[PDB]
């Protein structure tokens, strides 16, 4: 039981110890108001706003912070309370500058709207107010500090989440000033966070800076697409533009927090951007022309060819419909090269047991964990919020983190397992001085990242990590239900080109060279016409020509995230459904449009017309992705590992370094992001 | 700043001027496209600072109820300079 | 007095405007200042109500004197920030004296 | 809450600014209910039923 | 007396709108997620009924933003889910439903941040 | 004409789909070692009817519904997918 | 304005203009922003 | 004694409370939920059967004769699956009184008419079925008012946009009013106003 | 099931008052084109009636039949007196509208409409 009867304005309700008056009162459904406390965050009552009466006791409470105890009744609306919160807005908005309606925190103020209910309407202050020095963080956030209101929500956030210390309070009284006390960049992976959390608009994002306002803005959940932990979002358009990105709330995936690319990242969409189908003249020059010439071109061309001599490779930013139309596309004219920038080792089960490839345990999973075991990721500088949980997780459970790569800042102390895939075989062994540490443990979890795999010896680690894998279950005999082995993606349209039947890599390419190319969002360096055959025809379907559209022989511009409503499954394996906030600009259309009309012109004219009917061909070749936000429970890593063990394939003699190693390299590994002055200015400021 | 593009319009405040094969041209033919000559930019910059003895101030337009909200502006910084958010006057201190 | 751009761009004018006549489109200026890129009054859907000019804290838009301003084209009418701005510098002279005249009421 | 202030106390004084702001943007928040009052308007019971 | 009418309530016959946007268009039933800006969750706590986002245009005069279908600016309200339901199958709208996101309780604890073992010891004050 | 994917789909908990559980335990590695370069694809989810997708050549798609069966007639079917 | 006149300023206009509606330098409306989505200029080369 | 808020009385809402007893117990059949609000307004609300008979009770007996229609309005809640709430405010004369008689109906679920005994609701009755789509039996015409004649619609129904389905203009091929359908040059701008604050505790909602 | 009728037990007695409604159209487009002069044949104002009936074939429920054939009987009110002008009938043609393409590929070439 450990329960405990507490009354709130009479009616009764039964909470656990350790809660407190707030929780208690939103059990109820009154939220008390409050500046300092976040739910997230470690409690400081220092806006002491949350001040409520009890039925008898002499004084006021800290409803953030105090305990509720047995026999009690939280009189919210007393007239004891309501004086306290009238008292508190004054002196908050004493000090406070009449910078309304230059504050980009206009009408999203909390201030505004406690002054507006729980606040008197009348300044009875006549004295002259202060006005505080301002700090030149970053080119994101943007410091007006003469309107703080010292709650300290922003300390807590870089010292408990993101793990800086760069950030406090300097001298005490009303000349206490929040920030550093020198000059520094507060330049992290999760920065743009402290715009959502200080309610007060002291500081601001810069690119947002004076654009919109709230009451303007329609708003869109939709997904991220920049890396593959599927961090769901609120696209805020005005007008039929993109102004802003902000979180949405879902706590096993994207706890209130998001990267700073995925909302400083939204202003690429808007920079060398494809807005008609280009075909490629006689001079060799690419010019603007309709549809029908495009697509008759395409047509032209793929009618001829047949097997082997067509390829394809979708990369990046790329839908669920969109590859399963490119795969119905090319298997009717009998070509199977359906592949991925990225590679993913197939010497196995490969693409088959979904478990291979695949967070088997969830995000929200680390927190029921005791060891995790690092290998070949820089989990800040790619999947930043699966870092985080794993913070919280430090913070909260403590955890022992292991490291095997390069020694590089995660915000927390790891473990470094020195630098070789050599290890992995010291510890399948047993002699290693880290299973000293793991036969105590009874619920760890291995996570191998998908930037390992991409050397020369993805299959080999693979079959090490399963073989290690194996015997710590054998060694600790953990449960019949806990997953232990993990794969960590970063790249969003990989796991559901992967479910559907595409092969990972480009080798198949490599190996048979195809006279045809179709490229699909493949904005990536891997493959070039210095490559394949003397007389090839690319065709580019896709958006922000960076590399792989000034290559091709003709241009079909295609759809942003922001622009469509499609499929994206993230490392879990959870689909995620876009909302179409903004239409394609110019003659841009959707992916799979693209494909079925192209397929029309043709001789194949594939069945499905419409969005619904996509869908449902989706839930024919796997019936995972029309699951939207439902987790599925996949099984089967024995057979995977059983016909896994058979190949031999040696490990190098070589350290695994990730690509991701500073903070440098975070902000542009992308299309958005590399055509993108908000990133531009983040490297900037980073490299002087 | 009343620059002209080599298609001849006049360029506003808001750099804004159409391009050359820009259709939208038409609808100044025999006619003209309002411009201000008087940019804000150009002058609030003629306009000197002025000095004062403390360093915490306020600003209004000077009309008192005529002008914009009191604001303070901190002057303790040297290499810079204070600035109003509503109007774009400058304080320093000796 | 000193020339100075008075609007702000604080985006209230059209939160109040019943008819939707105005829309605002804000940046920074490079001088690093909220100012406007875009100031438009279909004035065609305004109803002359005095809802701006008594929400706006600055005393930027007025409703001024000028009732003589009947054209010969709708299009004349679709006003935007440099047709406002003339309005301004023309009847300056005429609204700073109805302004001095009326505060103490509002 | 309902009533705007005066033009010089929303320029002296947060609070009023404030007000200024949310009235001429948002409202004021009337509660819940309904009404039906009428008036001798000169032609005869002009009525509004507000919910 | 009564009737024993079996098939599905609809209504579109009576409403009067065209065949376009009852058949192509597509309907999210959700509850709003709360601003990140504002600690406070009231504008939740009722499910909302919108329509799926159409073309917008630059107008080639002023740069306003032209729209083709009149569902744009279209919200509704439900004190509940099949409430929602209800109305869009009756109005004929294909719905998709977007489930209730509830945060989880969590333990709060002001002892926490003066430990003298644990990683809660925060630096700070 | 020739054969390019089998895709195998599932439940994990509802017993009409169980005979694939242990058919896929039991066979799926022989299976896969004497067709190692084919694929087969084995997506499960939480109610689904069995079935069992094969893909030729062109998009000639052909399914059997294995709902409550056993593991021998799936593997029996299967071979006859194959053949 | 003979006794009681207003206050000068740098930018009042100096000359007044009676109404402009059928004339030339008349009125014409226009966007006042600028190219927000922009394009992709591909290269002058070939390959 | 507090200037800003506006003065109270408990005579007006005794009085109504009394009545409401009143017509609860002489009215049992039809009659659920009379209610008296904080400014004294009796509400009376009605199964759709009882209308008749209610209204006929309010207009001819002696103790209340409200023998005045003021109004007769609906309101489309597409919440509750009978959306329409139908009003009926009227007044008395005799003591100085009003009251409001609250029906529901649905799109398939109409209301006997009352010109038998409120002439005055002809109109009205009109109005609500051009507006809201609320068929009244027994009426004499019972076509739209305000309604453009070809016109399909029932346009103060919640789920009706307000800009509408169609636009006119003249056209010089055929020299009619033609019928286009609806593009306007300037979105109507949806504005998100309602703030995340509960301002008034007594009408919380709990779960 | 269990609910309240409107001028109907069922659907046979409201094809009834359906084809009654059909009769009073078929019988009064000759005299609407003669009255207010439109420049249309009775051929065709006759199959736009048809057209307009078989617009609302699918319905089964008796009391949206019955309200579709209460909403007719005021149009055919409204048109058998001349309430409404030339402009109100011959609205119904679409006279300027082009048609709408029931194909994928036109939609594709024009739009991101389905
Ligand atoms: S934070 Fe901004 S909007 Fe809120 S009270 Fe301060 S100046 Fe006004
Ligand atoms: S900057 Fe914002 S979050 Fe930080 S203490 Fe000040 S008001 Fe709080
Ligand atoms: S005119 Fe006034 S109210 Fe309108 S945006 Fe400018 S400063 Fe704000
Ligand atoms: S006066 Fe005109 S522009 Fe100003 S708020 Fe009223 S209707 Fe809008
Ligand atoms: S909310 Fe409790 S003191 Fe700040
Ligand atoms: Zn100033």
């Amino acid at each position: 039981s450990n329960l405990i009867e507490v009354f709130v304005d009479g009616q009764s309700v039964m909470v656990e110890p350790g809660t407190t008056v707030l929780q208690a009162c939103e059990k109820v459904g009154m939220q008390i108001p409050r500046f300092c406390y976040h739910e997230r965050l470690s409690v400081a009552g220092n806006c002491r706003m949350c001040l409520v009466e009890i039925e008898k006791a002499p004084k006021v409470v800290a409803a953030c912070a105090m305990p509720v105890m047995k026999g009690w009744n939280i009189l919210t609306n007393s007239e004891k309370s309501k004086k306290a919160r009238e008292g508190v807005m004054e002196f908050l908005l004493a000090n406070h500058p009449l910078d309304c309606p230059i504050c980009d925190q206009g009408g999203e103020c909390d201030l505004q709207d406690q002054s507006m209910m729980f606040g008197s309407d009348r300044s009875r202050f006549l004295e002259g107010k202060r006005a505080v020095e301002d700090k030149n963080i970053g080119p994101l956030v943007k410091t007006i500090m003469t309107r703080c209101i010292q709650c300290t929500r922003c300390i807590r956030f870089a010292s408990e989440i993101a793990g800086v210390d760069d950030l406090g309070t300097t001298g005490r009284g009303n000349d206490m000033q929040v920030g550093t006390y020198i000059e520094k960049m507060f330049m992290s992976e999760l920065s743009g966070n402290v715009i959502d959390i200080c309610p007060v608009g002291a500081l601001t994002s810069k690119p947002y800076a004076f654009t919109a306002r709230p009451w303007e803005t329609r708003k869109t959940e939709s997904i991220d697409v920049m890396d593959a932990v599927g961090s769901n979002i609120v696209v805020s358009t005005r007008t039929g533009e993109v102004m802003r990105i902000l979180p949405r709330m879902h706590e096993d995936i994207n706890e209130e927090w998001i990267s700073d690319k995925t909302r400083f990242a939204y202003d690429g969409l808007k920079r060398q951007r494809l807005t008609e189908p280009m075909v490629r003249n006689e001079k060799g020059l690419l010019t603007y022309t309709s549809w029908e010439d495009a697509l008759s071109r395409v047509a032209g061309m793929l009618q001829n060819f047949e097997g082997n001599a067509v390829a394809a490779i979708a990369g990046g930013l790329v839908d669920a419909e969109a590859l399963v139309a490119l795969k119905d596309l090319l298997n009717k004219v009998d070509s199977d090269n359906l592949c991925t920038e990225e590679i993913f080792p197939t010497e196995g089960a490969g693409t088959d047991l979904r478990s291979n490839y695949l967070l088997n345990t969830t995000i929200a999973g680390v927190e029921e964990a005791d060891v995790v075991l690092l290998v070949g990721t820089n989990p800040r500088f790619e999947a930043p919020l699966f870092n985080a949980r794993i913070r919280k997780s430090w913070l909260h459970n403590d955890l022992k983190v292991a490291l095997i790569g390069s020694p590089v800042d995660l915000t927390y102390r790891y473990d470094h397992l020195g630098d070789s895939p050599k290890i992995l075989q010291d510890i399948a062994s047993g002699r290693h001085s880290f299973c000293e540490v793991l036969k105590d443990a009874k619920k760890p979890m291995v996570v191998l990242g998908s930037s390992a795999l991409q050397r020369d010896d993805g299959a080999a680690i693979l079959v090490a990590v399963s073989n290690m894998v194996q015997k710590i279950r054998v060694t600790t005999g953990v449960a019949a239900e806990w997953k232990v082995m993990n794969i960590l993606h970063r790249i969003a349209s990989q796991v559901a080109a992967l479910d559907l039947g595409y092969k990972p890599g480009v080798e198949a390419i490599r190996k048979n060279p195809p006279k045809m190319l179709f490229l699909l969002g493949a904005d990536g360096g891997c493959i070039t016409r210095q490559d394949l055959p003397k007389d090839c025809f690319i065709v580019y379907q896709g958006h922000h020509g960076d590399v792989g559209a000034p290559m091709a022989d003709v241009i079909l511009p295609g759809a942003a995230y922001t622009e469509k409503s499609a499929t994206y499954v993230n490392t879990e394996g959870r689909a995620q459904q876009t909302k179409v906030a903004v239409t394609p600009p110019g003659l841009a259309r959707e992916d799979w449009k693209i494909i079925r009309a192209l397929s029309e012109i043709a001789g194949i004219t594939l069945p499905y017309d419409t969005l619904d009917q996509v869908r449902n061909r989706l839930e024919e070749v796997s019936p995972n992705l029309v699951r939207y936000d439902d987790i599925e429970e996949t099984n089967y890593f024995q057979q995977a590992s059983e016909l896994a063990k058979l190949v031999n394939q040696e490990v190098l003699a070589d350290p695994l370094v990730p690509p991701q190693l500073t903070i440098k390299d975070f902000y542009m590994t992308d299309s958005i992001s590399r055509a993108s002055q908000t990133m531009a200015k983040c490297v900037k400021a980073v490299t002087e | 700043g009343v620059q002209v593009s080599p298609s001849g319009e006049k360029i506003t405040h808001t750099g804004q001027v159409y391009d050359e094969k820009d259709y939208r041209r038409v609808r100044f033919v025999d006619r003209q496209k309002e411009v201000n000559e008087n940019f804000a930019i150009d002058l609030i910059a003629q306009q000197p600072v002025n000095e004062v003895e403390h360093r915490i101030i306020a600003c209004d337009g000077g009309g008192g109820a005529l002008g914009h909200p009191k604001v303070y502006i901190n002057l303790d910084k040297e290499t810079k300079t204070g600035t109003c958010g509503y109007c774009g006057l400058q304080f320093k201190q000796h | 007095p000193s020339g100075e751009e008075r609007c702000i761009a604080c985006k209230l004018c059209e939160a109040i405007c019943p008819a939707q006549a105005i829309t605002i489109e804000a940046e920074p200026r490079a001088d690093g200042s909220r100012r406007t890129t875009r100031y438009d009054i279909d004035m065609t859907k305004c109803i002359y109500c005095g809802f701006c000019q008594e929400a706006c804290p600055v005393d930027a838009i007025v409703e001024g004197p000028n009732f003589e301003f009947s054209t010969e084209t709708h299009e004349e009418l679709l006003y935007n920030k440099e047709k406002l701005l003339n309005n301004g510098d023309k009847w300056e002279a005429e609204i700073a004296a109805n302004i001095q005249a009326d505060y103490l009421y509002r | 809450k309902v009533s705007p202030p005066k033009r010089a106390e929303m320029k002296t004084s947060m609070e009023s600014l404030i007000h200024h702001f949310k009235l001429y943007t948002e409202g004021y928040q009337v509660p819940p209910g309904a009404t039906y009052t009428a008036i001798e308007a000169p032609k005869g019971e002009f009525g509004v039923y507000l919910v | 007396q009564l009737i024993t009418v079996d098939e599905k309530l609809d209504i579109t016959t009576l409403t009067g709108v065209p065949e376009e946007h009852i058949k192509t268009r597509k309907v999210r039933i959700f509850v709003p997620a709360r601003n990140n800006m504002q600690s406070g969750v009231n504008n939740t706590k009722k499910w909302k009924m919108e329509f799926d986002t159409r073309e917008r245009w630059e107008n080639p005069l002023m740069g306003w933003a032209s729209t083709a279908d009149p569902l744009s600016n279209m919200v509704l309200t439900f004190s509940a889910k099949e409430d929602a339901i209800a109305f869009a199958e009756k109005n004929g709208w294909s719905y998709d439903v977007e489930e209730k996101k509830v945060p989880k309780p969590k333990s709060k604890s002001y002892g926490a941040n003066f430990s003298w073992n644990k990683r809660t010891r925060v630096s700070t004050k | 004409l020739g054969l390019r994917e089998i895709r195998v789909h599932l439940c994990q908990r509802s017993p009409g789909s169980q005979g694939v559980r242990d058919f896929i335990v039991q066979r799926y590695v022989e299976l896969k070692k004497a067709h190692p370069n084919l694929p087969i694809l084995i997506r499960e989810c939480s109610e689904v009817q069995p079935k069992l997708w094969a893909r030729y050549a062109f998009g000639q798609e052909k399914t059997v519904s294995l709902n409550n069966l056993s593991a021998d007639e799936v593997t029996r079917a299967m071979q006859n997918v194959l053949s | 304005p003979t006794t009681n006149p207003p206050t000068a300023r740098k930018f009042i206009w100096t000359n007044h203009k009676f109404n402009v509606s059928a004339t030339p330098e008349q009125y014409v409306p226009y966007s006042t922003t600028r190219k927000k989505i922009h394009e992709w200029v591909p290269p002058s080369t070939p390959y | 004694k507090r200037p800003t808020v506006r003065p109270r009385s408990d005579v007006t809402h005794k009085q109504l409370s009394a009545f409401g007893e009143y017509v609860a117990e002489i009215l049992p059949k039809y009659v659920q939920q009379v209610q008296v609000s904080c400014l004294d307004e009796l509400e009376i609300c009605i199964h759709p059967d009882g209308v008749i008979p209610t209204l006929t009770f309010l207009r001819d007996h002696t103790n209340a004769q409200f023998k005045s229609l003021a109004d007769l309005t609906a309101v489309d809640v597409p919440t509750r699956q009978n959306r329409f709430e139908i009003v009926y405010n009227l007044l008395s004369l005799r003591f100085n009184s009003r009251i409001r008689v609250k029906t529901y109906a649905d799109e398939l679920t109409p209301i006997d008419s009352i010109v038998s005994v409120h002439i005055a609701a002809n109109w009205y009755e009109r109005e609500v079925w051009d507006m809201f789509g609320v068929f009244f039996f027994n009426h004499p015409d019972l076509r739209r008012i305000l309604t453009d004649y070809g016109f399909e619609g029932h346009p103060f129904r919640k789920d009706f946009p307000l800009t509408g389905y169609v636009e006119l203009r003249y056209d010089d091929e055929v020299k009619r009013v033609v019928a286009e359908p609806v593009e306007l040059a300037q979105e109507f701008r949806k504005f998100d106003l309602n703030s995340p604050w509960e301002a008034f505790p007594a009408y919380r909602q709990p779960p | 099931t269990s609910v309240k009728p409107i001028f109907s037990r069922d659907l046979n007695e409201a094809k009834r008052r359906v084809r009654e409604l059909y009769r009073a159209w078929y019988r009064e487009v000759p005299n609407t084109v003669h009255l207010m002069q439109l420049d249309i044949t009775v051929k065709q104002g006759r199959d736009k009636v048809r057209e307009m009936f078989m617009k609302n074939a699918h319905v089964t429920d008796p009391r949206v039949v019955d309200l579709l054939v209460i909403k007719g009987k005021m149009e055919l009110q409204e048109t058998i007196k001349v309430w409404k002008q030339r402009t109100h009938v011959m609205r119904f043609f679409h006279e300027t509208e082009t048609p709408r393409p029931k194909d994928f590929l036109s939609k594709f070439y024009m739009g991101h409409d389905p």
